[PDB]
């Protein structure tokens, strides 16, 4: 099972400071290190620090300006990196990894993503997206879902709850006065449908936010 | 049993567990200097065990204060550990020489 | 700290062909280098480590090779899932450090 | 207390103040050599104590005929003074198991 | 002797830019690379010894990272107090060797 958890996302104020957490499960060794990497949009990963838990170690990346701070606490498993005085240059996804001290990520968490902006957080409006009554039918049918109006990113869709995975495609939201929007489309057989319901679920971390939407004929 | 063979078997003891703690504070006092190659467990255990027998590689070694002192700890225990088998084997010698002049 | 270079930066295979990712150091580092997939939107995940190194859980036709300053991560036989951004990652110096990455394109 | 116990103190003694000495003077002959790395006290004292030790890491080593001299002092000294604890835990084996057999 | 090559030897930034000086040895030298920091008239400065060790009284907006060939030697934010001519000194191997030196220019 997931074997390191963080939050899907943060926002913060420029110059304010978050806290992302890293909590951590399976085997637990001393020799154990916990690092972070940092990827910007399109941009490759840039390792950012490690800490030893068993002993509260920390180094850091210096060839970057220094921005980071970690801390673990042992009890609960937990590694915290705390980012200070952040600005657009600091918003990206931030990973943490688990290396048993033999120099390579075993693994990786699924990455916090951090937007660094005034703005407001937005939860995202959810739109069925269902043919019209003149267009035709092959041996395959093509539904979707309109998210929009969303801040900040990201927003995962799924289509059934995970159920359909083939037939999917979720397009790149795109930036329209403070505010993100994007559209996921899923195809199934023309027959399947609509005998077979076809939902869209779509999570907006940034706001808490876990929203259905069935797709029903117009 | 006798002394030295008790001495021999804990210096043995003892060498092992400071090769692993040397090992492990190795890789501790290194990461974190540019340029480091004393940072992952496995070969740092080697690199201890290379220390402690003076074979001389030259494969790696610490260049942190404290991975020098890491050095001089896991260095003297082995000199001293090997020291010590030498004497107790000494001693063996010794004692049976006396038998053999039965006296 | 070690440079890590991959070029070229984007690699075009067709379907079935046998693709070779390049990665060179900027001074020799035994085989420590460990290569890693990241598919849209995932986050990474180890393929090799110690430049030649099977992961459990890995398609067989994953690969390195390498030693000192040049290593190759191949695929047997391209597909769909494997079309990604395949990053490099050296742990014989302090601070590891990660090459710029290829993307694998059909 | 016993000369052997005495000894391998003095020995100490002394090999740390060779140690030093062997730093100092190492930097002395050495700066003035083009291509020299023995030339800062820090990492002469680790030259030293590597050299004392024969560890052989091989990172540093001195290029000049007074250097290489100091480094045949300073070797001597470190097996002589490894050598004197060695001879002198033998002595106390031997002298404990002169007692274990109650003679 | 060990060369110490400085270039670009004239840097442009604007106020409140990060900048970065670069320092590239002939030969690897550990991390025993030093800078120096010299003003219109005034003697040297050192800012930063054995390649990235802070000195007493020297802003934290300067750091020093790097180690073998490649060192630089970076500035947070620059301001007007540091304009000036920039110098990296090597004490790995005799005889100690300066860098040719690069102006920072706002
Ligand atoms: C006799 C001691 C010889 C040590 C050789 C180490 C070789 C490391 C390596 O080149 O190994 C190469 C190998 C490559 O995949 O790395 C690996 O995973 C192998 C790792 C081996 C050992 C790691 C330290 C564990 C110590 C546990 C001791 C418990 C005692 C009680
Ligand atoms: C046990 C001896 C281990 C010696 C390790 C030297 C490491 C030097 C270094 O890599 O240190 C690295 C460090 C980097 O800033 O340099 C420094 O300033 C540290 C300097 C340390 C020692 C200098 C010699 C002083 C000896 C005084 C003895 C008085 C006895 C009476
Ligand atoms: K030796
Ligand atoms: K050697
Ligand atoms: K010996």
């Amino acid at each position: 099972q997931v074997q390191l958890q963080q939050p899907g996302a943060e926002l913060v104020k420029p110059g304010a400071s978050v806290k992302l957490s890293c909590k951590a499960s399976g085997y637990t060794f001393t020799s154990d290190w916990i690092h972070w990497v940092k990827q910007r949009p399109g941009h490759g990963l840039e390792w950012i620090g490690e800490i030893i838990p068993s002993y509260g170690r920390a180094n850091y990346n210096e060839k970057i300006q220094k921005k980071a701070t970690l801390t673990a606490d042992k009890s609960s498993s937990t590694a915290f990196m705390q980012l200070s005085s952040l600005t657009s240059e600091d918003s990206a996804v931030y990973y943490c990894a688990r290396e048993r001290g033999d120099g390579y990520f075993a693994v990786w968490g699924a990455g916090t993503t951090v937007t660094v902006s005034s703005a407001k957080t937005t939860p995202p409006s959810v739109y069925p997206l269902a043919p019209g009554s003149a267009a035709q039918t092959n041996s395959m049918v093509t539904l979707g879902c309109l998210v929009k109006g969303y801040f900040p990113e990201p927003v995962t869709v799924t289509w059934n709850s995970g159920s359909l995975s083939s037939g999917v495609h979720t397009f790149p939201a795109v930036l329209q006065s403070d505010l993100y929007t994007l559209s996921s489309s899923v195809t199934v057989p023309s027959s399947s449908w609509p005998s077979e319901t076809v939902t869209c679920n779509v999570a907006h971390p940034a706001s808490s936010t876990k929203v259905d939407k069935k797709i029903v004929p117009r | 049993s006798a002394l030295h063979w008790r001495a021999a078997g804990a210096a043995t003891v003892l060498l092992v567990i400071v090769l692993l703690a040397g090992s492990y504070l190795a890789v501790l006092a290194e990461r974190g200097a540019p340029g480091a190659q004393l940072i992952t467990y496995p070969r740092a255990l080697w690199w201890s065990v290379e220390t402690a027998t003076t074979v001389g590689y030259g494969d790696l070694y610490p260049v942190t204060l404290w991975g020098r002192c890491v050095a001089v700890v896991v260095v003297v225990a082995g000199i001293t550990s090997f020291g010590l088998v030498t004497a107790a084997l000494a001693t063996w010698f010794v004692g049976r020489e006396q038998e053999r002049r039965g006296h | 700290d070690i440079l890590l270079t991959q070029s070229p930066a984007i690699l075009s295979v067709s379907p079935g062909e046998r693709v070779s990712f390049s990665c060179r150091a900027s001074q020799s580092i035994g085989t420590d280098i460990h290569w890693y997939q990241q598919r849209t939107n995932g986050s990474p995940r180890l393929l090799i480590k110690y430049a030649s190194e099977s992961i459990s859980g890995i398609p067989s036709r994953f690969s390195g090779s390498g030693s000192g300053t040049d290593f190759t991560l191949s695929i047997n036989s391209v597909e769909s899932e494997d079309i990604a951004n395949y990053y490099c990652q050296q742990s014989n110096r302090w601070p590891f450090t990660f090459g710029s990455g290829t993307k694998l394109e059909i």
